[PDB]
C-alpha cells in the first residue's frame, strides 16, 4: 500500500523544539484530505554518540522543551517500558522530579535494575536506588493485562503521580488489538492515578489499519490540549511519533475493556494520508535535513567534529560518550587509543598468517574454515585504519558505497601494512591460491555500529 | 479469572482460528484456479484472501484503490463487487470486525434478484 | 481432474467448519454450504429434485429461502466452468443467475 509541503505551527533550551501538530486541524486536514491517487537509511545513528545501551536521551530533551512550561517541579513521575531507563535519568535530571517510578517488561536476579540508571549514578557519586522499582515477578509488568494493572492501581498512591510516559515498542507484527489493550491500559492508569496537571506522553507508531487513530480522537476528549510531537533525532524512515497530553480536567475510574469497545464502536482505523503526512514532516524536519548529511561525497560534516549543544547538555550529569566500549565490542581496540590498537596488532594477525600454512589430518576443511575467521578480523579492523586515523580521500568513500551494498571488501595485495611485513612472510601470504579479495555480508545491527563508529571518528578528528 | 483477561483470551483464539480458516480456504481457491490479465471472479477473490495471508486488513481506501487501477473494465469492476460480496457471505458476523471495514459496510447490501 | 475437484471440498469443507465455530449469530447463509459442501463429500449429486424438495422443506421461511438461494451462488459462483457440470445440474443454471444490484 505504501506506493507534501504541508508545514506545522538551568540548561537553556528553546533552541531545540521539534515540530507539533494540534490534533482536531490535523484530524479534519486527513479527513478532508482526498489523497490516494496510485530506502531503509541509517545515517541517524551517526548523529546520536552519546548513551551506551540506548541513545534516544536526545529526543527526550526536544519533549520536555514542551513539558517544562506546563509542570512545576512536581516531586513524581511514573515511566512504562523505559529499557535500561535512559529517558528516565534525562527527564528526571531536566524536570527536577524527585521519584521515579519503572515498569518495564520482565521476561521469565528477578528484580531487573537498569543498567544505564546505574552506571550513571556510578559515574556521578553516591546514588542510592533512585528508581522504586516493581515486584519482578513474570504475571507483575507485562503491560496490557489485568495483574498489571492491578499491581500498578494497588502501589500508586491514589491519583499522585504528575508525568506519566510510555516508550512500549511495537513490533510490526503485533496484533492491533492487543496494542489498544496496552493504550486503554495506559489510559486507564492515566485517569486514575493521574492528578489534574498531569502530563502523559507516549509513544505511537501508527500503520495503516491500525487503531491508533480512533485511540488519538477518544483521548483528546480527556486532555484539554493535545499535540502530535515529531522528534529530529529520530529516523524519517519510521513512523514514530509522541503524543503529548496537558491539563487532565478530571479522574475517573472505568475499566479498560470499556474504552477498547468505545474504541472498536468509534470505528476510525487510520488513513494511508496520515502515515504520508508523519513521513513528510519527519522527512522535512529531520536532523540530518537541518544541518546537512553525515556521509556527503567522502567527507564528514564540520558540524560533527565538535560536541554539539545538544550533546552538552546531555553530558552534564547524564550518560557518556559511547565511541569508547564501541570499538572495544566492533574492533577490540582499546580505550588509551594511542595506535597501539591497529597499526602492528593487525600485523600479529599477518605473522599468525605467516605461520598458518606450516609448508589422515584435517587439513583440507578446518584450515579453511580458520583461514576466513583471521581475514574478517583484518578486514574490520583495516576499516577501522581508514575511518579512524587515516585520510579520508577516495576511502571513506567507498566504505560508505560498499557499506550502503551491505558488503566490507578486504584484499590481500602490496595494500596498506603489507609494506611493514616481512619479504619471506609477504612472499608466503602472496604465494598461496588465497582469493586477493574477501567480502564479508554486514547485519543491519553491525551497520548501525558502524555509522556510530562514523560519528566518533568526527570527533577523533577534531 | 476475572471477565477482562476471559475476553482478551477469547479474542486471541479467535484471531488464531480465523487465520486456519483463510489458510485453508487460500489452499482451497488455488487448487480450484490452477486447473491481457483481465481478472475475473476467482482471480480477483485470491488476492484479498492473500492480503488476509500475510496480515494486512482490508480497508475502504484499498477498495478505492483496487476501483481506481482496474477502471476501463465495467465488467471487471462488477466481478470484484461481487467478489468482496462473496467474502461478506462466507466470514461470519462477529470476525468482520476482525476483517476490517470493507465487509462490515458490504454485510448489509444483498442481491435484489437471483 | 476429479482429485483436483475432491480436494477442494475437502479444504472448503475445513475452512467453513472453523468458521462457524466462531459465530455470534433452520439452515441459513454458510450452514446450508457446509449442508451442500457435505453432500459433495459423500458424492452426492446436484440435482434440480433436491433444490426443489429443499424449497418445499423451507416454505414457510422466505428469510431462509433467500439464505438458500444465496449460497447456492456462492457455490455457483466460486467453482469454475469447466468443473461446473461435474458438480451438478443446479451449478450451470445457477451461473446464468445474476443479481440486479449491489
Amino acid at each position: 500500500p505504501g506506493f507534501n509541503v504541508s508545514q506545522p505551527k538551568n540548561m537553556s533550551i528553546k533552541a531545540f523544539r521539534p515540530p507539533h501538530d494540534d490534533v482536531a486541524k490535523l484530524l479534519k486536514d486527513i479527513n478532508t484530505s482526498k489523497h490516494n491517487l496510485p530506502l531503509a537509511n541509517y545515517e541517524i545513528h551517526a548523529f546520536r554518540r552519546i548513551g551506551l545501551n540506548s541513545s534516544a536521551c536526545y529526543k527526550a530533551v526536544e519533549i520536555s522543551t514542551l513539558i517544562r512550561r506546563c509542570l512545576e517541579p512536581g516531586e513524581d513521575g511514573l515511566f512504562l517500558g523505559e529499557g535500561s531507563g535512559s529517558m528516565l535519568i534525562t527527564y528526571k535530571e531536566i524536570l527536577k522530579l524527585s521519584k521515579c517510578f519503572y515498569n518495564s517488561g520482565v521476561s521469565a536476579e528477578l528484580a531487573p535494575y537498569p543498567s544505564e540508571v546505574g552506571l550513571v549514578e556510578h559515574r556521578m557519586g553516591v546514588g542510592n536506588i533512585v528508581k522504586v522499582l516493581f515486584n519482578g515477578r513474570p504475571e507483575v509488568t507485562w503491560v496490557g493485562s489485568v495483574d498489571c494493572f492491578n499491581f500498578i492501581v494497588s502501589n500508586i498512591p491514589t491519583s499522585s503521580v504528575g508525568f506519566i510516559h510510555s516508550d512500549i515498542e511495537t513490533l510490526p507484527d503485533k496484533d492491533t488489538i492487543e496494542k489498544l489493550e496496552e493504550l486503554a491500559a495506559i489510559l486507564s492508569m492515566a485517569l486514575l492515578l493521574g492528578k489534574i496537571g498531569s502530563i502523559l506522553v507516549i509513544k505511537l507508531m501508527p500503520f495503516s489499519g491500525d487503531f491508533v487513530q480512533g485511540f488519538i480522537s477518544y483521548v483528546g476528549s480527556h486532555y484539554r490540549e493535545v499535540n502530535l510531537v515529531y522528534p529530529r533525532y529520530s529516523n524519517f524512515i519510521s513512523t514514530e511519533s509522541y503524543l503529548v497530553m496537558t491539563d487532565l480536567k478530571a479522574n475517573r475510574l472505568m475499566n479498560p475493556e470499556k474504552i477498547k469497545q468505545q474504541i472498536i464502536e468509534s470505528s476510525v482505523r487510520t488513513s494511508p494520508g496520515l502515515i504520508g503526512h508523519i513521513l513528510s514532516i519527519k522527512q522535512l524536519s529531520c536532523i540530518q535535513a537541518i544541518v546537512g548529511d553525515a556521509v556527503s561525497r567522502g567527507d564528514i560534516n564540520p558540524t560533527l567534529k565538535k560536541l554539539t549543544p545538544i550533546e552538552q547538555v546531555l553530558i552534564n550529569c547524564g550518560l557518556a560518550i559511547n565511541g569508547p566500549k564501541l570499538c572495544k565490542e566492533l574492533i577490540h581496540h582499546d580505550v588509551a587509543s594511542g595506535q597501539d590498537g591497529l597499526l602492528n596488532s593487525i600485523l600479529i594477525l599477518y605473522r599468525e598468517l605467516a605461520r598458518f600454512k606450516d609448508n589422515f589430518h584435517a587439513y583440507p576443511v578446518l584450515v579453511s574454515s580458520r583461514q576466513r575467521e583471521l581475514i574478517s578480523r583484518i578486514t574490520r579492523k583495516f576499516w577501522g585504519h581508514i575511518l579512524l586515523y587515516s585520510g579520508n580521500r577516495k576511502l571513506i568513500n567507498k566504505f560508505i558505497q560498499n557499506l550502503k551494498s551491505g558488503y566490507l571488501i578486504l584484499d590481500l595485495h602490496q595494500n596498506i601494512f603489507v609494506k611493514n611485513l616481512s619479504k619471506s612472510e609477504k612472499q608466503i601470504i602472496m604465494t598461496g591460491g588465497l582469493k586477493r579479495e574477501w567480502v564479508f555480508k554486514v547485519t543491519v545491527k553491525e551497520t548501525k555500529e558502524w555509522y556510530k563508529l562514523v560519528g566518533y571518528s568526527a570527533l577523533i578528528k577534531d | 479469572v476475572s471477565a477482562n483477561h476471559a475476553s482478551q483470551q477469547l479474542d486471541q483464539l479467535k484471531a488464531v482460528h480465523l487465520a486456519s480458516a483463510v489458510r485453508d480456504l487460500e489452499r482451497a481457491m488455488t487448487t480450484l484456479k490452477l486447473w491481457a490479465l483481465g481478472y475475473s471472479v476467482i482471480m480477483f477473490m485470491i488476492t484479498a484472501v492473500k492480503r488476509l495471508r500475510e496480515s494486512k486488513m482490508l480497508t475502504l481506501s484499498w477498495f478505492n484503490q483496487a476501483l481506481m487501477v482496474i477502471a476501463p473494465s465495467q465488467e471487471e469492476t462488477m466481478n470484484l463487487k461481487t467478489a468482496m460480496w462473496i467474502l461478506a457471505n462466507l466470514i461470519p458476523r462477529d470476525m468482520l470486525s476482525l476483517t476490517g471495514d470493507l465487509l462490515p459496510s458490504l454485510w448489509g447490501s444483498g442481491l435484489l434478484m437471483l
